[PDB]
């Protein structure tokens, strides 16, 4: 996608919020801890206990958004991710087959019916005596 | 890989939009009960009738239309000293016997 | 550990740039004006240099700082043309009965959308190399030739024009909105004379820049089309 | 981090015209004294003469093979300031959100002056109150106004200066034997001979204990233009 | 401030009078009946041009 | 799943010794990848390719001991041992005791 | 006044006893030239690549961001302690040498500057070629227009050929140079 | 010499076997009058000298050009009329 | 004529004369039709990439001499312009409250004619040649020159 | 198999073509090649609007320490002499501004009469 966006089209930095599905959950996990057991009485805060790098999986993520910044192949996307990288693109490139190859020929023919008979071959001929060519957007009228 | 708009939305809200328009336009002529068919004439019922009369031949063609009027302005006095109808229809039957 | 940001403290060019400014309203002569547009532009490139060198800083917010300044500047183009549309539609009950002549349907229309349409194509073909960090040299020079071809042609047409500005609204308002957007061509025309291959690639605002505008200005030509030719 | 912008090219490795022209010197010069880009080249040029060695490896000890890859045997000292600095760092550009601090265990304020500048929303849910900003200053066992939330300031100060992973490694990496320049000759020999280098960064090294411009194709390797 | 204003005050000044005086035709052209009325010529070249 | 698959830094490779990219304008040269693959050969076809790490047999009893002392890192050792150690594989390995 | 400004060099030995750096061009170390080296290596003269030889001066530009680098010691030119220190800077340059500095601080207004005008040449190129012909007849006679509409309002469409040259036949009359142009027949 | 990432695929040394002398950049060291910079081989700074020189020569030949139109020429709207503008030759004013 | 080849094979030859569909049909020929220092991002590209790249390029590239044609026809027609009837000057046209002075503010140049009225220029011209003062354009016939769009 | 110059030879047919096309297909690769593309590198690389805005900043030096002079420097004068130069150079014109500013006003101020104030009821 063109327009750039932290959470999802982020490429100036390639920052990712979870680590790849390749990976084993016993290798690399998303950051979630939310479905940790309730810690014994007996045990003792020894770390801040504040949301960082202290957490092994956080850690992993920040690890891996460096260190994957050098690949030696490249990660072939799926053609579905290809054809949105250009969609529009493509699309202006078909918009412009269309006025060639169709908005062009029928204009001719109208441009050339209306120097035999006034007016284009898809509006009313007038018979107020009034002359020249007239409206070209019939339903508009 | 996340989307914000609708998958189509490009197309989606430009051609929704006119069909809305389109369709809400015809409701309001019914409601109002408007003429809907078109005339691309204007409606001067005598300039009319002189133009059928220069169809049916009775007024000569090319006869101008302030050749044919009860007053006419000081600009269509200065035309009327120079208007020859006669001889624009002899110069376009010369033209075309030449194209034949 | 380091300050999030590094302050700029000190700065000369906005002087300079508001004198110049001044420059174009108190002077006697146009001769001036115009070399005083000239130290504008220079002035306005250093500030650009500025923001090139800004890079070192290795800010991760500054490019979407940036991106971010460009929509609402876009923002602010859409809605100067607006209120020229505006202006057009205002009067609409005067138009059409009134003894001038528009403009046809056929000719300027259509090889008009047909060129804006490949000036489309090229820069799209540019952002495609831009993703694949390659470079292709004709592609600027298509533009170039583009952009003679369509000064060519609206030269011609206000020349052979026969309706002036003086002779109602309607052509009025025909010249002052095609005008309007000529100018945003021309300053496109100053956006991609200094266009090159950079090797820091998609950290550069000035590609996603020149796509979203030259959209901007084709898109803005299609409005214009249907309003006043068809 | 989320904050750092993209990996330059020396973040991986560092060119070998950066490499000093003075061997000798640097692979007797003590870690305290030794520069980054000093430091970046003692640890390669000895880190990679060991681990293209492969007959030793088998027989050194992790401790011996730590010390010459440069690596820093953990501790808790060491793991302590390391994982606070990197607390530092993640809050630069990160949100501060954790437990509900109490006088057994006080919010922790990482800091590098003697005062860094702290919000308290609260506890969580209804307990959750409006930001009341105070001035975390050292020395003091700060108790919220409103929650009774105790916070306390951790300065990251160590004989005047602060935290830094070089001080780090300075205060607790212990100086091994010195270096053995024949260990860098014989690895030399081992893998560039006949005009294939197999070892770069060791061709390069010999070359400048040679004194420059000595072993084949080194002079125009060092002949530039411009 | 007075030193710099010296030069402009005296090239807008002469600039002044002659704008008064009239059009840079309307000066060519006063130019031009001058040397008609010198040569006693109803029609003179162009300057710049021969006869 | 960044930049399009596109490594911001990666290695390429050029047979010819006294090559530049920058200074030379011949048109036959063909650089290489990481893995040697020539740039002409598309990377769809290249990335199905297999390529694993070979290190000297000089390495093996290293290799060896290695899994010996840290059974968890067996596996990955004798992968790398026997010449079945991909870059993924290595992969999981480094992020595995981080 | 300094022997920097007395002899212009690039990369000398007593950069800081000379006094001043003169030189805007940053990096070095290419094997060749026109090869990869390091710095971004950009001057007003002897960069790039020469368009009479074909052939490449300098390397392209090694960034000193992501995608590149630092330059290594043995070939900066730029020292910053000299670079900086512009402590009575005026008397070290003198007159000519502060005309000089500014006139090689707008190196990137004169890089744009080489870019912009020629396109707008070939713009100026347009008006000037038209304006020196004579205008065509926008206008003619309202009455005369629609007593010979057809043949006036449709002539182009059916024979441009000699609807150019009746144009032609008309602006000789209209401007009284009739019988000194032979117009060519159709 | 380029980026750590280019590389030769087969990483080979030549062995030179002519004689020239060493380039003496090739085989220099830091000094204390050189820091920095001393295997890059010094060069003439002509940026200094033809900057000034050649804006000098073109201000003074736009400026002359100038002056002389507008004052070696008759007097018009504009430097195209006062060169292309006068009236038909044989039409006396 | 030759005969070693077929009639379908001849006709591609030609339309590869400039190397276009070789380049289509083989990447190496693509890639080493690249400047070396863009070649060395190639191997990185998808065949989809590619092929969809040159689609794009050779659409643009081929319709370059449609929209030439096209912009042909517009400068003749504009050459050869017809004229048209003289306005009559109704009941709000061709009003003005100041004269036209806003291109020349001190020259003042052709006050009464509007800024690209060129028949009123013109006339305006002659008069400031005719009083001694050159004025620039409107002097060639438009058959007599380059570029014009109107011969026959 | 025989790898021929790239762009010399088609793939298309097995003919190689006759006289006319085999030049036609040689001398346009040349063009392209050696020719065309001289302008595209010379523009590419001569004249790099980003590589002038580097244009006299200092090396960034690969020991991190040696490059405080980013935040030590406003970026404005990251260019030395010539920067505090150009600095230098447009202050000199502000005397000269203020005159030619001053006359405007004179200008005005005596076009509209206001200098007669006295003088119209004496
Ligand atoms: C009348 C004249 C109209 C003129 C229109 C001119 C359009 C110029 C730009 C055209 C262009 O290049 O668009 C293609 C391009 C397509 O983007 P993409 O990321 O490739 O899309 C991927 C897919 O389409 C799928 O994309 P996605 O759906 O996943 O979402 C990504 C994309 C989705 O968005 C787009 O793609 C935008 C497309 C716009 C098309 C317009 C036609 O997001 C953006 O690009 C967001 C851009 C920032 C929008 C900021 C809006 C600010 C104003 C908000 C309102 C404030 C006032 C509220 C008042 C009331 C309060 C109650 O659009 C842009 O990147 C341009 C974005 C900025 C446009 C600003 C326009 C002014 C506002
Ligand atoms: C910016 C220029 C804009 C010009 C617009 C003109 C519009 C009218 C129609 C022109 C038709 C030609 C194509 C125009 C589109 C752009 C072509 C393009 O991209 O070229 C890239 C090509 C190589 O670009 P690159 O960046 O190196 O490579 C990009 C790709 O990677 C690799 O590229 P590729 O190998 O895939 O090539 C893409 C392909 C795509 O184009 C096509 O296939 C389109 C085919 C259209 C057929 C229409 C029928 O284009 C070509 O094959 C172009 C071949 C051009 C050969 C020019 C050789 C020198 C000619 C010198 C003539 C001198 C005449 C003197 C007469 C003197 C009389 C006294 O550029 C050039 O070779 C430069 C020239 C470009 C074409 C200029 C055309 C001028 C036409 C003048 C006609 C004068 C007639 C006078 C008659 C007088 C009678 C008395
Ligand atoms: C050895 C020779 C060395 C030459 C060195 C460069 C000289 C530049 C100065 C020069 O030639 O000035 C006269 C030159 C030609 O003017 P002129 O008509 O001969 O004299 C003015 C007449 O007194 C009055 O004629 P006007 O009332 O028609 O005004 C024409 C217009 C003269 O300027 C233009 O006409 C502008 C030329 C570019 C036009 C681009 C139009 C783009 C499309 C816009 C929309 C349609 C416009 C349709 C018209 O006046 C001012 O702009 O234009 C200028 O005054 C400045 C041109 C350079 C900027
Ligand atoms: C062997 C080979 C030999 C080869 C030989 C030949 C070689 C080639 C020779 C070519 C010669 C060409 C000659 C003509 C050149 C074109 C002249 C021109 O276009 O101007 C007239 C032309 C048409 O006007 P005109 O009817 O000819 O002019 C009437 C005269 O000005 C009548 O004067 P006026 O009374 O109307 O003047 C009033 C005064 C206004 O007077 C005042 O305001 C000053 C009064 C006080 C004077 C004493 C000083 C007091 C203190 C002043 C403090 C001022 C600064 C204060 C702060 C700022 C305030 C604004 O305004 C001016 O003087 C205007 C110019 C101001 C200076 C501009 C910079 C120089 O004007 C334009 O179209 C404007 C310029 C457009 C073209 C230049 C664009 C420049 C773009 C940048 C790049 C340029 C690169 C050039 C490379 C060239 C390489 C060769
Ligand atoms: C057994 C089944 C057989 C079926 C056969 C189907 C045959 C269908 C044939 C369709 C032919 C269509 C021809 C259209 C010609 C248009 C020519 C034309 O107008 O050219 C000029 C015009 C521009 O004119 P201007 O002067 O600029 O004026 C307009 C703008 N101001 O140019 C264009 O429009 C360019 C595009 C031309 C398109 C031509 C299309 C030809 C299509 C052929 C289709 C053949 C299909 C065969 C199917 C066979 C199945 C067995
Ligand atoms: C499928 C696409 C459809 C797009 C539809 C866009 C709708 C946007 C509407 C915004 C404004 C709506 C206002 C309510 C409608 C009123 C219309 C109306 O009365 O128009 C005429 C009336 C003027 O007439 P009077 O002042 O009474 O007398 C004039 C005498 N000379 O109002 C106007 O001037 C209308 C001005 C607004 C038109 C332009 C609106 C914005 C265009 C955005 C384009 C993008
Ligand atoms: C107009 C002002 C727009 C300001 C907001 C956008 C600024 C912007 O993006 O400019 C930078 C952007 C790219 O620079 P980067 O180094 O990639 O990014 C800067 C650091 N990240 O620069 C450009 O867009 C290039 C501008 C070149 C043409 C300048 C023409 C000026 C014309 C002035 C006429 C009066
Ligand atoms: C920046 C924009 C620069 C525009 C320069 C061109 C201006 C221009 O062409 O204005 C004329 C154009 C057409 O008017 P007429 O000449 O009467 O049309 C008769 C057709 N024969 O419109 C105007 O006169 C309005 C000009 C407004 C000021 C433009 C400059 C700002
Ligand atoms: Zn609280």
């Amino acid at each position: 996608k063109h327009f750039f966006t932290d959470g999802a089209n982020d490429y100036v930095t390639g920052w990712e919020n979870t680590p790849p599905l390749k990976f084993p959950a016993s290798v690399m996990k998303p950051c979630d801890y939310s479905m940790t057991k309730p810690i014994p009485k007996h045990w003792k805060l020894r770390g801040s206990g504040i949301h960082g790098p202290e957490n092994t999986d956080l850690m992993k993520l920040v690890l891996w958004n460096r260190l994957k910044q050098k690949r030696p192949q490249r990660e072939v996307p799926n053609i579905n991710y290809l054809k949105d990288s250009i969609r529009l693109e493509l699309s202006v490139n078909w918009w412009l087959m269309s006025c060639i190859f169709l908005w062009g020929p029928w204009l001719h023919w109208g441009q050339e019916y209306q120097k035999v008979h006034e007016q284009p071959p898809w509006a009313m001929k007038r018979i107020d005596g009034l002359r020249g060519e007239g409206y070209f957007t019939w339903f508009l009228e | 890989g996340r989307r914000l708009l609708h998958g189509n939305y490009f197309t989606r809200y430009l051609f929704g939009s006119l069909a809305v328009i389109w369709i809400a336009e015809y409701a309001a002529a019914c409601q109002y009960g408007i003429p809907r068919h078109r005339n691309p004439n204007w409606m001067w019922s005598w300039w009319l009738e002189k133009q059928n009369q220069i169809k049916n031949g009775e007024i000569p063609a090319n006869t101008p239309g302030y050749a044919m009027v009860k007053w006419n302005n000081e600009a269509e006095q200065r035309w009327l000293k120079t208007l020859n109808v006669e001889a624009m229809n002899e110069e376009f039957a010369r033209r075309r016997e030449a194209y034949y | 550990f380091e300050l999030n940001i590094n302050i700029i403290n000190y700065n000369y060019l906005g002087i300079i740039i508001t004198v110049i400014i001044s420059i174009y309203i108190y002077n006697n002569s146009n001769i001036i004006s115009v070399y005083n547009s000239n130290l504008l532009l220079i002035n306005i490139n250093i500030w650009m240099k500025y923001n090139i060198l800004d890079m070192l800083n290795l800010n991760v917010l500054d490019y979407k700082i940036l991106l971010w300044i460009v929509v609402i500047i876009i923002s602010n183009e859409i809605l100067l043309f607006v209120s020229f549309y505006w202006i057009y539609y205002h009067n609409y009950i005067n138009y059409y009965h009134v003894n001038i002549l528009i403009l046809n349907s056929y000719n300027i229309v259509y090889n008009n959308i047909i060129l804006l349409t490949l000036l489309s194509t090229i820069v799209n073909i540019k952002f495609y190399n831009y993703i694949l960090s390659y470079y292709k040299y004709i592609l600027s020079y298509l533009i170039y030739y583009n952009n003679y071809m369509f000064n060519n042609k609206i030269i011609l047409e206000y020349k052979n024009n026969s309706n002036y500005t003086n002779d109602s609204v309607y052509m009025t308002s025909y010249f002052y909105i095609i005008l309007l957007h000529y100018i945003h061509i021309y300053d496109s025309i100053i956006l991609i004379v200094v266009y090159n291959y950079v090797n820091y690639k998609n950290i550069n605002n000035y590609y996603i820049n020149i796509n979203i505008y030259y959209h901007l200005i084709e898109v803005l030509y299609i409005v214009i089309s249907i309003l006043l030719y068809l | 981090y989320r904050h750092w912008h993209r990996m330059s090219e020396d973040d991986w490795a560092l060119p070998l015209d950066s490499m000093p022209e003075d061997v000798k010197t640097l692979m007797a010069t003590p870690q305290t004294e030794r520069g980054f880009v000093e430091d970046y080249w003692y640890n390669r040029i000895r880190g990679e003469a060991t681990l293209l060695d492969p007959e030793a490896l088998p027989s050194k000890s992790y401790i011996a093979l730590a010390r010459d890859m440069g690596l820093q045997i953990v501790d808790e000292p060491s793991s302590h300031m390391m994982g606070l600095i990197e607390l530092y760092e993640y809050l630069r550009g990160a949100s501060f959100v954790g437990p509900f601090g109490t006088i057994e265990n006080p919010v922790l304020v990482p800091a590098v002056g003697q005062e860094r500048v702290v919000a308290c929303t609260g506890g969580v849910g209804d307990e959750e109150h409006f930001t009341l900003w105070f001035r975390c200053r050292e020395g003091f066992m700060y108790r919220c106004g409103e929650c009774d939330q105790i916070f306390m300031l951790v300065r990251l100060y160590y004989e005047d200066r602060y935290w830094t992973q070089t001080l780090v490694r300075d205060t607790f990496m212990s100086d091994g034997d010195m270096f053995d320049l024949k260990t860098l000759e014989r690895v030399h020999k081992m893998w560039n001979k006949d005009e294939m280098v197999r070892w770069e960064v060791g061709y390069w090294a010999q070359d400048y204990v040679l004194g420059k411009g000595v072993l084949p194709g080194m002079v125009e390797e060092h002949t530039r233009v411009n | 401030t007075g030193f710099w204003f010296i030069p402009n005050y005296i090239w807008w000044e002469r600039r002044y009078a002659y704008q008064k005086a009239g059009f840079h035709w309307e000066h060519t052209n006063r130019k031009l009946q001058a040397r008609k009325e010198a040569l006693g010529m109803d029609k003179v070249p162009a300057s710049g041009m021969d006869w | 799943a960044y930049n399009g698959g596109y490594p911001f830094h990666y290695v390429v490779q050029y047979d010819d010794p006294n090559y530049d990219c920058e200074a030379d304008f011949e048109f036959e040269e063909i650089p290489r990848d990481e893995f040697g693959v020539p740039a002409h050969i598309p990377p769809e076809l290249s990335t199905q390719i297999r390529h694993t790490y070979y290190v000297p047999p000089q390495y093996y009893p290293f290799l060896k001991k290695l899994g010996e002392d840290t059974p968890e890192l067996k596996p990955y050792t004798d992968k790398l041992i026997m010449g079945d150690m991909t870059y993924d594989d290595y992969e999981e390995m480094f992020y595995k005791f981080a | 006044g300094c022997e920097a400004v007395k002899n212009p060099l690039i990369g000398g030995p007593n950069q800081k006893a000379r006094g001043a750096i003169t030189s805007g061009f940053a990096g070095g170390g290419a094997k060749r030239l026109g090869g990869k080296g390091y710095g971004i290596m950009a001057d007003w003269c002897d960069h790039g690549y020469s368009f009479t030889k074909g052939q490449a001066i300098t390397g392209m530009p090694h960034w000193p961001l992501w995608c590149g680098g630092g330059v290594p010691d043995k070939f900066i030119k730029i020292d910053p302690d000299v670079h900086f220190n512009l402590q009575g800077y005026r008397e070290r340059i003198g007159w000519y040498g502060f005309f000089t500095a500014f006139l090689q601080a707008n190196y990137h207004a004169f890089v744009y500057f080489v870019r912009f005008i020629p396109i707008n040449i070939a713009i100026f190129w347009i008006y000037v070629n038209e304006r020196q012909r004579e205008p065509q007849e926008n206008v003619m006679d309202h009455e005369e227009f629609f007593r010979d509409f057809d043949s006036i309002y449709l002539g182009q469409v059916f024979d441009h050929h000699r609807f150019a040259e009746w144009l032609a036949r008309r602006r000789a009359v209209k401007w009284g140079y009739a019988d000194q142009i032979h117009i060519p027949p159709v | 010499r380029g980026s750590v990432f280019q590389m030769p695929s087969t990483p080979v040394y030549p062995l030179t076997t002519t004689k020239k002398v060493a380039p003496p950049t090739a085989l220099a060291k830091r000094t204390p009058e050189q820091p920095f910079g001393w295997g890059s081989p010094v060069r003439e700074d002509r940026a200094w000298r033809v900057v000034p020189r050649n804006f000098i020569i073109l201000v003074i030949v736009y400026l002359s050009g100038w002056a002389a139109i507008k004052t070696m020429l008759p007097r018009g709207g504009s430097i195209l009329g006062q060169i292309y503008g006068g009236p038909p030759k044989g039409r006396l004013i | 004529i030759s005969t070693s080849e077929t009639l379908n094979q001849k006709i591609l030859r030609w339309l590869d004369v400039t190397g276009m569909l070789t380049r289509w049909h083989s990447r190496r020929e693509f890639i080493l039709d690249m400047d070396p220092y863009f070649r060395k991002n190639s191997g990185m590209w998808t065949e989809w990439e590619r092929k969809t790249l040159l689609f794009l390029f050779y659409c643009c590239t081929l319709a370059t001499p449609y929209s030439a044609y096209l912009d042909l026809q517009e400068l003749k027609h504009q050459g050869t312009k017809p004229p048209r009837p003289v306005s009559l000057e109704s009941r709000f046209m061709n009003q003005r409250r100041y004269d036209f002075t806003w291109m020349h503010p001190q020259d003042k140049f052709c006050s009464e004619c509007r800024p690209v009225e060129l028949e009123c220029k013109k006339m305006c011209f002659d008069r400031y040649r005719s009083m001694d003062y050159r004025m620039y354009g409107f002097q060639r016939p438009r058959i007599q020159t380059y570029y014009s769009f109107s011969t026959c | 198999v025989t790898r021929y110059p790239s762009g010399t030879r088609t793939i298309m047919s097995p003919y190689p073509g006759g006289p006319v096309y085999q030049w036609l297909r040689i001398n346009y690769n040349y063009f392209k090649r050696y020719q065309w593309r001289r302008v595209g590198r010379w523009q590419m690389r001569s004249w790099c609007y980003w590589k002038a805005a580097f244009y006299g900043v200092p090396e960034w030096n690969i020991d991190p320490t040696k490059n405080q002079w980013r935040w030590c420097v406003d970026p404005a004068w990251y260019g030395g002499m010539r920067d505090k130069a150009n600095m230098d150079m447009y202050r000199l014109m502000v005397y000269p501004f203020f005159g030619y500013a001053l006359l405007y006003l004179h200008s005005r101020f005596k076009q509209n009469d206001k200098y007669n104030v006295f003088a119209k009821w004496r």
